[PDB]
DNA sequence: TTTTTTTTTTTTTT
């Protein structure tokens, strides 16, 4: 058949995993049981899963739950390896490279239905991504026309396209998580910070 | 029916001896006209049908197809007591049919308009050429003859037939008028006789004929339903209209005679503008065009005007050269590049499935004996930007692409309008010190146009206090008759100096060069001395004098001057004192 | 003369294209989705009038038939046809149609998916009501098509036809009456537009005024002059300026927005899109088509660079942009305000910066856009709790009970209310707005680095197109000396955001070296240091070594001349 | 009495 209704009663043995104290930490360790340390990650990724809540208000609004996470350090810090994991517990899943990343590459390629001889709407990966978490490697390294679809979904939270023959701005809404390194890719000691993160600290705000 | 013969008794009523505006029927003088014209093309208003009966113009929206049939069968005999003849001349006339609104655009169409007159608008697209239809079948004998055919000819003859002109034309509507989202749904019309051909690719254009569908047709199993595909025949064709006529010209000329009307048509031409009388002067000069001129069997030289302005911020800069093209009877509008269409290269394309290389005009095809306007050289590549280059001093264009050897004609005059090296005013320095563009192309224009400026304070009230007066709505000439006027004479009057007064440059040129040495280099060219008598003759063909009068150099020359001189730095100081003796 | 055409609607439940099965057929359903290539509205026979037949049976009715050939079927009598139909076309009456094939929209469909699609038929007057890219209820009619079965004296496939579709997918004046009546509706117009944002003020009031229209019209003979309105705020990252735009698309019709680099140049320039194929030339939108007639918004010039800078200017002068990649000859009807966000390149103030070189682009399209109004964003320890008051107050889910005096919907009515005026002031005391303008520009005339710009004659247009809108926001026409007062003080604020002949020369510096340094400082020590950071910048706009030496033994003898 | 056809060259384009 294949290479989910919840039941009721595990439902108050969540309830009960409720109660235990250290589902805070708890769950964070069954997170990522691949890595040493770095619990402040687990931390942060458990509450990436349970990131925020959605705000409809009359109009406008629509914050959502949304959470960008960077993360960085000492090059190859089994920082693949969580994404490589958390990419594969998901829903809607995303990962890929820096350089492998750009403007054209994410939304609406928009292509022929090639043995039909029809052109045919194609979602990106960024609108599957919509809902859940998308991944990607060294931010600092992305090209430059890469960011140019992430200052488009950050905010808006949305992508335009009106080319060829249909129009549709249509919605893109998922928390997202992105390794990296620092230039060096040691950030070396001291120094002021923004530069040693790359990238101006404007585009990093 | 045959009661419509009855029909045919009353429409001859309203089609020969009905007289409109004071006598002087439009008709007699038409049939007159072709007649002495013999084009054989005979045009209808419908501003007086209505006026008349509105019974026979409501025929029109019910089968107007058969009812001009009989129609211009009458005109022919209403010609025929102007001109007993056209039995040896053509024997047949099919009247035009102007305006009748309808005024229905394209993407709207119902089976309801089919049958029934229809007028309809939109922008010329690729097109055939033209192929001769047969009509009539003729033969030695040998059956008989048939009628054929529009267009079927069902349910095997012919000599003596006689064939007609026929061009299928695709047209679609205009991108600029396009409602938004859409694609541009497109229509087949058909041209026939002296509609042929008349149409020019990439235009706005008024196509005044009849709707046929049949028939299946071929679509078929595209759709699995009864199709017939909309092709619409043109019983008329009008671009987006003008020319003149004996009596406004007869009245036109009677302007001609006055002194000033040079003068006139100076405050005419930036009617909303106001502005500067500075620049006006070599607009509507541009404007107004020049004699070829041709030396045998060589060397053309250029008749054909090439404007140069420099920009400013908040200049009218911008304002001013989209007057020129409802002015000009024929432009194209580019803008400068990023770009606006086309980017002026002429390119060749090859066709759909088997079939060599078409070759599309660059927009200066578009463009022959009118103008060119582009404004924010900042903005062109140095890609586009070379072709230019080309047109001004070939008249023509030689492109790259591929498979063909060819050359074309371009008799474009050149508008050029360029916002300033970053800001407002740049060269303190040499105005060489101003511009990006390298001098080659630059002296190429003759007509160097500054604006300005750092602030004054009167000038300011002037224009602004007429600018406040100017929005109220919500000495110059009509500006119907202006139009009317630059064409009439850019396809008639041909300006000659005479050589006896016109030394007179050569030594005052001499004058106009020696000192400018004294400062800076150049932007002079002996083409900029060529070019000082293509500003005269243009003069003259306003002043309409068929020959060039020596005040009519004094126009051109005093141009020249301070085209040159406020181009120079601070240091034209100096600069104004010795152009003096050439005012 | 009659054919009548049913419609039924409000149908039991959407199904989707997946649930699409055999039993539907001969069946209304009800489905929506995205559209793909309208087609051309081609007639639908109905009805015929073919014969004969041999030779005339002028027999006319039916033949209905999916083919939709033919007549001459068992004629006359006595006609006896077989033979031609013959066609008889002129009786025949017809009915649309146009096939408009929907695809399956992408929030339900399951990625990985590639959405299966079909055609829907538009037959009935229900046709070409369709726009693309929207999703509409349908009415269901399964059947099917000719082009696995034959009929032995054939393959069929899925065929949607809709007799019914929608495009799902009065009193309220007597309540303007209401609206018009207060004086504090002005205030009120103002409070009430963007919750989301606090404090910045007059900004505010220029996006209504955007959405609101000017005159845009006129006089002749000649270009149509401007009309509309334009504003690029501008301030401190983290300023929350963003919240304006998303208010923008979130409020206004029609709106377009885009920040991105990526466009890319066309854009809302056109592509040209070669080979199409097929002969090609196809002619992208691109970007700003639906944006026509609308506010378009864009993020960052910094990130839209130079390139494009003037080309999306076409529209900011013509108001119409023709686009040129050697495509085919075109102009396109682009009426729009544009408003827009950069973030000052130095991300900050630059207090100094003359806004010319704040901004890193052109005075045609900088001039153009009026007015910028910046807002600098800084914190204040009050005011970093009134941030922590009123921001937080946006940062509550709850209470995000606080209201506005407008209820939004009713703004909206109220402006399309509002966009039926065309008030214009003939009004004599527009005198006025020339001295005002007058000395809008006699400040402004030094320094020319200044403000100015200069400031533009662009800017009494400006100045007219301010208070157009000022109109609709009091609803009465033929405006007044305090309309355009508030508008010009107004853009005063914002060219004040800006802010921070031998002796014509000698007199001009004489009071204009302690115009800008007297206000700052003493205007004292010697007599000649004065020449000497003037020999600085007099010898760069100066056209000679005459022209530097009037600029040195003038500034001596000016000298001795007030010693 | 009808049959059956996508690479290679060049191009204009971000
Ligand atoms: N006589 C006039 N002098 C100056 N401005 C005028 C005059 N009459 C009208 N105007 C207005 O002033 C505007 C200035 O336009 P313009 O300066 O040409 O824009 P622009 O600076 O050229 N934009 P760009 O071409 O990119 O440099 C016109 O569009 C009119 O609205």
């Amino acid at each position: 058949k294949v290479s989910r209704q919840i039941t009721d009663q595990d439902l108050a043995k969540i309830r009960e995993v409720a109660a235990r104290e250290d589902l805070y930490s708890l769950l964070a360790r069954s997170i990522a049981p691949s890595i040493y340390e770095l619990e402040d990650v687990k931390k942060g990724i458990l509450l990436q899963l349970f990131g925020g809540t959605n705000k409809t208000f009359t109009k406008g609004g629509r914050y959502r739950g949304d959470i960008n996470i960077l993360l960085c350090g000492d090059p190859s810090t089994s920082k693949s390896q969580i994404l490589q994991y958390v990419h594969k517990i998901t829903p809607r899943g995303v990962y890929t490279s820096g350089k492998g990343s750009s403007a054209v590459g994410l939304t609406a390629y928009i292509t022929r239905d090639v043995d039909t001889k029809q052109l045919v709407l194609e979602s990106g990966a960024l609108v599957l991504s919509d809902g859940g978490v998308c991944c990607i490697d060294e931010f600092d390294k992305m090209s430059d026309s890469t960011r140019s679809v992430l200052h488009e979904v950050m905010e808006q939270q949305t992508i335009s396209i009106a080319k060829a023959g249909i129009i549709t701005t249509l919605n893109a809404r998922s928390s997202i998580l992105a390794s990296a390194n620092p230039i060096g890719s040691r950030y070396n000691p001291n120094l002021p910070v923004t530069e040693n993160i790359d990238l101006p600290p404007p585009l990093l705000s | 029916p045959n009661v419509s013969r009855t029909i045919a008794r009353e429409l001859k009523s309203f089609l020969l001896e009905y007289t409109d505006e004071t006598g002087r029927s439009v008709y007699g003088a038409r049939i007159r006209t072709l007649g002495e014209m013999n084009s054989e093309s005979l045009e209808v208003n419908y501003r007086h049908l209505a006026e008349s009966k509105a019974i026979l113009a409501l025929f029109l929206a019910k089968c107007p197809e058969e009812m001009l049939k009989i129609f211009d069968l009458v005109a022919m005999e209403a010609t025929e007591l102007h001109y007993p003849d056209y039995a040896r001349i053509h024997s047949e006339i099919h009247v035009r049919i102007s305006d009748f609104p309808t005024i229905y655009s394209l993407r709207e169409l119902r089976e309801s308009n089919l049958s029934s007159l229809v007028r309809v608008t939109g922008v010329v697209t690729r097109r055939t050429g033209v192929f001769p239809q047969l009509k009539y079948v003729k033969f030695n004998c040998l059956l008989g003859p048939f009628f054929q055919d529009s267009n079927e000819e069902i349910r095997v003859n012919g000599e003596k037939t006689v064939y007609r002109n026929y061009q299928r034309v695709t047209l679609q509507e205009a991108p600029g008028t396009v409602p938004p989202g859409r694609l541009p749904r497109h229509r087949e019309v058909i041209l026939l006789a002296d509609l042929v051909d008349v149409s020019k690719p990439g235009e706005e254009v008024e196509v005044t004929g009849i709707y046929k569908n049949n028939y299946d047709g071929n679509l078929n199993a595209k759709n699995g339903f009864p199709v017939f595909a909309t092709i619409i025949e043109a019983n008329s064709i009008k671009r987006r209209v003008f020319s003149w006529t004996e009596e406004e010209e007869r009245e036109f000329r009677k302007i001609s005679r006055d002194r000033g009307i040079i003068d006139k048509i100076i405050s005419s031409m930036a009617p909303s503008i106001y502005g500067h009388r500075d620049i006006k002067t070599a607009v509507a000069c541009s404007l107004f065009g020049g004699v070829p001129k041709n030396v045998n069997g060589k060397h053309s030289i250029r008749g054909d005007i090439n404007v140069l302005l420099l920009g400013d911020p908040g200049t009218a800069k911008s304002q001013i050269l989209k007057y020129v093209e409802k002015t000009a009877h024929r432009a194209v509008f580019a803008t400068g590049q990023g770009a606006s269409a086309v980017g002026l290269t002429a390119s060749v394309r090859k066709d759909p499935i088997t079939k060599e290389w078409t070759l599309e005009g660059g927009a200066l095809v578009l463009a022959d004996k009118g103008v060119c306007l582009i404004d924010e050289f900042d903005k062109m590549n140095d890609q586009d930007r070379t072709s230019i280059h080309e047109a001004m001093e070939q008249q023509s264009i030689s492109i790259s692409k591929a498979g063909i050897v060819t050359t074309l004609q371009a008799r474009c005059s050149i508008i050029a309008a360029a916002n300033p090296n970053g800001g407002r005013y740049n060269s303190t320095l040499p105005l060489a010190q101003n511009v990006s563009l390298t001098e080659p192309i630059l002296s190429r224009f003759d007509i160097l146009c500054v604006v300005r400026d750092l602030v004054d304070e009167e000038a300011d009230e002037r224009l602004a206090t007429f600018v406040v007066d100017s929005h109220v709505r919500s000495s110059p000439i009509p500006q119907e008759l202006l139009m009317k006027y630059i064409h009439y004479a850019r396809t008639k009057i041909y300006p000659k100096l005479h050589q006896m007064d016109m030394d007179k440059v050569s030594r005052v040129y001499a004058d106009l060069r020696r000192e400018s040495i004294s400062t800076g280099s150049f932007p002079i060219t002996v083409r900029h001395l060529e070019s000082i008598l293509r500003i005269a003759e243009s003069f003259a063909k306003m002043r309409l004098s068929e020959f060039v009068s020596s005040y009519d150099l004094d126009r051109a020359i005093k141009v020249v001057v301070d085209s040159f001189v406020d181009a120079q730095k601070v240091s034209v100081r100096r600069q104004l004192r010795r152009s003096f003796a050439i005012y | 003369e009659r054919v009548f055409q049913i419609s039924f609607f409000n149908l039991p439940t959407v199904h989707r294209i997946r649930d699409i099965r055999s039993e539907k057929i001969g069946s209304l359903l009800s489905i929506s989705g995205t559209v793909t290539r309208t087609s051309e509205v081609r007639p639908e026979l109905y009805k015929a009038s073919f014969t004969c037949d041999m030779c005339r049976a002028i027999v006319d009715n039916v033949e209905q038939s999916f083919k939709y050939t033919e007549p001459t079927f068992c004629p006359n009598p006595s006609c006896e046809n077989r033979a031609f139909w013959t066609l008889n076309v002129t009786r025949s009456r017809f009915l649309d149609w146009q096939k408009v094939r929907i695809q399956e929209n992408a929030n339900e469909i399951p990625t990985g998916s590639m959405p299966r699609t079909l055609d829907v038929i538009l037959r009935g007057d229900s046709v070409e009501r369709a726009k693309p890219g929207d999703r509409c209820k349908f009415t269901g009619v399964e059947i099917v098509v000719p082009d696995k079965p034959s009929s032995t004296l054939l393959t069929y496939k899925i065929s949607f036809l809709a007799c019914h579709v929608i495009s799902i997918g009065s009193d309220e004046i007597n309540e303007l009456k209401e609206m018009v009546k207060d004086e504090h509706i002005y205030d009120k117009l103002v409070r009430s537009i963007a919750p989301a944002v606090f404090g910045h003020e007059a900004v505010k009031k220029g996006i209504l005024l955007q959405m609101l229209g000017g005159v845009h019209k006129s006089t002749v003979e000649g270009i149509k002059l401007r009309g509309d309105i334009n504003i690029c705020v501008v301030g401190d990252p983290s300023t929350s300026k963003s919240q304006f735009l998303k208010y923008v698309v979130g409020f206004a019709p029609r709106s377009v927005y885009t920040s991105g680099k990526a466009s890319s140049a066309a854009g809302l320039t056109a592509a040209v899109v070669r080979d199409e194929e097929g002969g090609d030339y196809t002619i992208e939108a691109g970007a700003l088509m639906l944006a026509d007639n609308g506010i378009c918004c864009i993020d960052e010039f910094d990130k839209m660079d130079i390139s494009d800078q003037v080309a999306i200017h076409e529209a900011m002068e013509q108001q119409t942009i023709s686009i040129a990649k050697a495509g085919i000859h075109a102009t396109l009807n682009a009426r729009t305000s544009i408003l827009a966000a950069a973030n000052p390149v130095g991300g900050r103030y630059n207090r100094k910066l003359s806004l010319r070189g704040n901004l890193n682009m052109t005075a045609p399209i900088m001039s153009r856009f009026d007015l910028f109004f910046v807002i600098l964003d800084d914190c204040n320890e009050k005011i970093d709790t009134e941030l922590a008051s009123h921001i937080v107050d946006l940062h509550m889910k709850r209470d995000e009970a606080i209201e506005p005096p407008f209820s939004a919907e009713q703004l909206r009515r109220y402006i399309k209310y509002a966009r039926t005026f065309k008030p214009i002031l003939t009004k004599e005391a527009r005198s006025y707005l020339v001295e005002k303008y007058k000395e809008l520009r006699k400040d402004d005339a030094q320094g020319f680095s200044r403000s100015s710009y200069r400031i533009t004659v662009r800017q009494l247009e400006s100045m007219i197109r301010l208070s157009e809108a000022i109109a609709r926001a009091n609803c009465v026409d033929e405006i007044t000396p305090s309309f355009i007062a508030e508008a010009y003080d107004l853009l005063r604020q914002s060219i004040i955001r800006v802010d921070v002949d031998k002796y014509v020369s000698m007199m001009n510096m004489i009071v204009r070296k302690i115009a800008e340094v007297d206000r700052e400082g003493a205007e004292e020590l010697t007599a000649v240091d004065i020449v000497d950071w003037y020999l600085l910048q007099k010898e760069n706009d100066l056209g000679s070594l005459a022209e530097y030496w009037e600029e040195r033994r003038l500034a001596f003898k000016v000298i001795k001349r007030l010693v």
